[PDB]
């Protein structure tokens, strides 16, 4: 149905889940040729890529967060606080 | 003494009882016009000798002005009794009408044997009021006072509106109580209203849940 910037409600943190995906997908995408974002420090494999990428919050997806009822929120990987 | 002495006690317990219910019911009630002792009870609704006199227990109770905050159309009420172990299709229209002209809208009645198939079928003939049928045996307890059963509420139908929009909940996502549930008469509810089960949990001390009625 989608959801203001605001009005947001989901946790502000990162689902192990979503981390998981993403840091898969964009490994995926990395190995598929595809742009990265960050200096290689000599990596050489997707994963240890998309790590990166991503303690560098540099990874241009943002995760849609369906609801029950359909309505979704949008999070990206710059804002969602990852701990864990 | 015989064993009359105790058809009166129950008859007695049964009563306290349909106090705290149409009390809890959100209507008009004091502690004490509840916490009435048998001792006094005995002198009011007995005869001579010593016997019960149930078409003299019959009354009116009415919305304390809390429950008017919260249910502006929630109209007076009305409880009776009667002296007919056997209750019958005629006393009834006895009853209905008593109703349809006072103009109420809800009507208990506590039968003691139970009624005839040919009565019961005209409660559902005059709306808006509505009508109730419980027991003698059933009221003697008030279940709702079971270590086990945790306190429910009616909802207005706007904390409703609330409760659904606040969970995106489509009417029938949400758990479900018994039109004859227990607690679920014993307050009354209708095809819609809503209960809130607020219980207690080892895992946090409480633990709001919902209930609509089916």
């Amino acid at each position: 149905k989608a959801i203001p910037k605001d009005q947001r409600a989901t946790t502000p943190y990162m689902t192990k889940y979503e981390r998981a995906r993403i840091l898969g997908t964009r490994a995926l995408q990395i190995s598929m040729n595809a742009p990265v974002f960050v200096d290689l420090e000599g990596e050489t494999d997707p994963l240890r890529i998309a790590m990166k990428e991503l303690a560098e919050k540099k990874i241009p997806l943002v995760i849609r967060r369906y609801l029950p009822d359909g309505s979704f929120e949008d999070w990206s990987v710059e804002e969602l606080i990852v701990d864990l | 003494d015989q064993e009359n002495e105790r058809n009166i006690s129950r008859l007695w317990r049964a009563f306290r009882t349909v106090k705290e219910m149409v009390k809890d019911r959100g209507y008009f009630i004091t502690q004490e016009e509840v916490e009435l002792p048998l001792e006094d009870f005995k002198a009011k609704y007995c005869d001579s000798m010593g016997r019960p006199q149930r078409k003299m227990m019959s009354f009116q109770a009415n919305p304390t002005e809390e429950s008017i905050s919260k249910f502006p159309d929630m109209g007076s009420l009305w409880v009776e009794f009667c002296d007919e172990p056997s209750v019958g299709v005629k006393t009834m229209k006895t009853f209905v009408i008593h109703i349809q002209e006072k103009n109420f809208q809800t009507g208990i009645f506590v039968y003691q044997n139970n009624i005839t198939p040919s009565a019961m079928k005209l409660v559902p003939s005059i709306p808006p009021a509505t009508i109730e049928t419980f027991n003698e045996a059933a009221l003697v307890v008030n279940i709702t006072h079971h270590e086990l059963v945790p306190k429910h509420i009616r909802l207005s139908s706007d904390e409703k509106r609330e409760l659904l929009k606040r969970y995106r909940l489509k009417e029938s996502q949400l758990p479900r109580i018994q039109r004859a549930d227990p607690v679920a008469l014993y307050l009354g509810l209708k095809r819609g209203e809503v209960v809130k089960i607020i219980r207690k949990s080892e895992t946090s001390g409480r633990y709001a849940s919902y209930r609509i009625c089916m």
